[PDB]
């Protein structure tokens, strides 16, 4: 029950501060078919940079 | 005035000249070119098995940090 409760609150995170560079990766993910981090990369280094703002 | 065939050779074709020659390879340096392109095939091709490795336990890993799935 605290599991799937814990899930929303980390997923809350990401909505509330940097949810451009989230959404563009989501994206990219999606496109492709099970490469899951080949040919997505370079949008990678979009993405854990505003993360890093944060804790 | 009589005309009849006449005679001509000029050059004379080449009595019997072989054309066949060794060309290219050699021998001995074919090998070098032959195991030098295995040499460098094996080593070029492990190199993107260990960048794969990277891949691999990052693939693996998000089974084990999805527990609500």
């Amino acid at each position: 029950k605290l599991v799937n409760q814990c899930a929303l609150e980390f997923f809350r995170q990401i909505k509330r501060h940097c949810a451009e560079p989230f959404t563009e990766y989501w994206t990219c993910i999606d496109y492709s078919g099970l490469q899951l981090f080949r040919r997505c990369r370079k949008q990678q280094a979009q993405f854990d940079e505003c993360v890093l703002d944060k804790x | 005035x009589x005309x009849x065939x006449x005679x001509x050779x000029x050059x004379x074709x080449x009595x019997x000249x072989x054309x066949x020659x060794x060309x290219x390879x050699x021998g001995y340096s074919m090998f070098a070119v032959g195991i030098g392109a295995l040499l460098f095939g094996y080593w070029s091709m492990m190199k993107w098995n260990r960048e794969r490795r990277r891949l691999q336990i990052e693939d693996f890993e998000a089974r084990i940090a999805l527990m609500p799935l």
